RNA sequence: UUAAUUGGAUUCAACGCCGGGAACCUCACCGGGGGCGACGGCAGGAUGAAGGCCAGGCUGAAGGUCUUGCCGGACGCGCCGAG
């Protein structure tokens, strides 16, 4: 609940969506890198 | 991680069905069986003595 | 010509002697040529293991046998004589097995 | 100076893998065609990459079967015995023979009076 | 008592047993989502077909979120007095904030007038 | 002697013996690394797994440890007994 901010009536996400497993699979912010660990994929920025 | 490591060779890679004895297991054609157990089982097998 | 070999193998003897007798009668009574029971040599499995389980005493053997008798059968090709022997009745000890050759 | 199959050290440095292998031993050679462990190739790395200096960490390793190259000559090397980690310093003579012949995993036996 | 920021409207009691009552049966003859975390994740994948949101949430930004998220997905969402009225309702002894009932198995009767009953409330 | 030569076995009747197999196993020895004790009870609960997993420092490596951050979607640790 708390990766996902509202404004305007509109859903921000606080992180991307991996798009290996599909919505609701929120990514690791680490700055340097966007990473999800289901599967240890990284997405260098 | 407490899996223990195949084996398709050595003492490890063979146990007996009926105790367990990883050590002498006979394999003239494949009974897969302790020495010992082989005792009390060898007439129900059709062993007979001569 | 044409010819199927049979080959009846069993531990006990009394039931190989029982399916060859009652394959001859059928042999027999359907006048088809056979090939008189060849008793192939009958196979001696041998296993000797030490009597004692631990590791005490006088070093003991015991001696395991098995005698398993075959025996060879040849018949003429004849579709009548063949259809009786799939139901001759088999010990479950007995195994027959069929070929087919020119 | 030194100077294996007629070559030095600094010549040894040089050479692809496979005829390094051809200058050794039987069974060295056999065992590194046959190919290294993933172990064994993961330490090669780990020392590989520590020679040119980003790995700082004090090397250590139970590949006591790790077979010496020339290349790896001037480094330290801990190798477990079976209680510990020995060092070893690798020195151009190191090549053609294995780590565990060198740690002590049998300490030195003594003898006294008879029990 | 005031009520939360997150309230657009105000459900009748009566609407807010109805509710209830649609969790309970959602839950026994179809599927339900316990907890706000799921709701979130049912109605972003579009799944959810109503949304029950307890009204006694002492944090607000655990279902601060949920009005203007179900609004924009354009899924019905309504409200219940009581989180452990939603907590009871959805068969489960911890207190649930928020329900999104995926199948709604016998509660449909229920859900659909619900869904007249939640679109005059914000009108 | 050992970090270990695991233990057992004794004159015949222990001593190519338990082992009809001592390179990893065989393990039952030594040193080191990591890890689950089910079920009934207390408490906790999902406001998110207990498992996974990057980047990596420490660990022989192994998300093993640790900062790490997301996840599959759903209840599991400490004790009382007790397996």
């Amino acid at each position: 609940w708390k990766l996902y901010e509202i404004k305007d009536g509109k859903v921000i996400r606080k992180n991307k969506f991996c798009p290996r497993c599909g919505p609701g699979v929120f990514m690791a912010d680490h700055g340097d890198r966007w990473a999800c660990g289901k599967c240890g994929y990284t997405e260098w920025k | 991680y407490n899996k223990r490591k195949p084996r398709k060779f050595g003492k490890g890679a063979r146990r007996c069905i009926r105790c367990g004895q990883y050590g002498p297991i006979i394999r003239i054609q494949g009974l897969m069986l302790c020495r010992h157990c082989f005792r009390e089982v060898a007439p129900k097998l059709g062993f007979r003595k001569y | 010509m044409q010819k199927a070999r049979i080959k009846i193998a069993s531990t006990n003897v009394r039931s190989l002697d029982e399916v060859a007798n009652q394959i001859k009668q059928i042999a027999e009574r359907t006048g088809v040529r056979m090939s008189g029971p060849i008793p192939l040599p009958t196979k001696r499995i041998r296993i000797t293991t030490r009597k004692s389980p631990d590791g005490e005493g006088s070093a003991t053997f015991d001696r395991w046998e098995l005698r398993v008798h075959k025996r060879l059968i040849d018949i003429e090709a004849d579709e009548r004589a063949m259809r009786q022997i799939m139901r001759i009745r088999v010990p479950e000890d007995v195994t027959i097995e069929i070929e087919l050759i020119s | 100076e030194f100077r294996y199959r007629g070559y030095t050290l600094e010549q040894l440095m040089n050479m692809s893998l496979e005829e390094l292998a051809r200058l050794f031993p039987a069974r060295q050679r056999r065992s590194l065609k046959r190919g290294l462990t993933p172990e064994q190739k993961k330490l090669l790395r780990k020392i590989r990459l520590a020679k040119k200096g980003k790995y700082k960490k004090p090397i250590r390793t139970h590949c006591r079967d790790m077979i010496i190259l020339p290349e790896m000559v001037g480094l330290t090397i801990y190798v477990h015995n079976g209680k510990e980690f020995v060092p070893v310093e690798i020195k151009p003579e190191m090549i053609g023979h294995y780590l565990g012949e060198f740690a002590p995993t049998r300490k030195k036996v003594e003898h006294g009076a008879p029990g | 008592m005031a009520k939360p920021s997150y309230v657009k409207f105000e459900v009748p009691k009566e609407l807010a047993e109805k509710a209830l009552q649609a969790v309970e049966i959602a839950r026994d003859t179809g599927k339900i989502r316990k907890g706000t975390n799921e709701t979130t994740k049912a109605v972003e994948r579009g799944q959810a077909k109503l949304v029950i949101i307890a009204e006694d949430v002492d944090p607000e930004e655990i279902v601060a979120h949920l009005p203007p998220l179900c609004e924009e997905k354009e899924i019905p969402y309504i409200y219940v007095p009581s989180k452990k009225e939603l907590g009871a309702a959805a068969g489960i002894e911890v207190a649930a904030a928020s329900v999104a009932i995926i199948e709604p198995g016998k509660a449909r009767d229920l859900v659909e007038e619900i869904a007249m009953k939640v679109k005059e409330l914000m009108k």
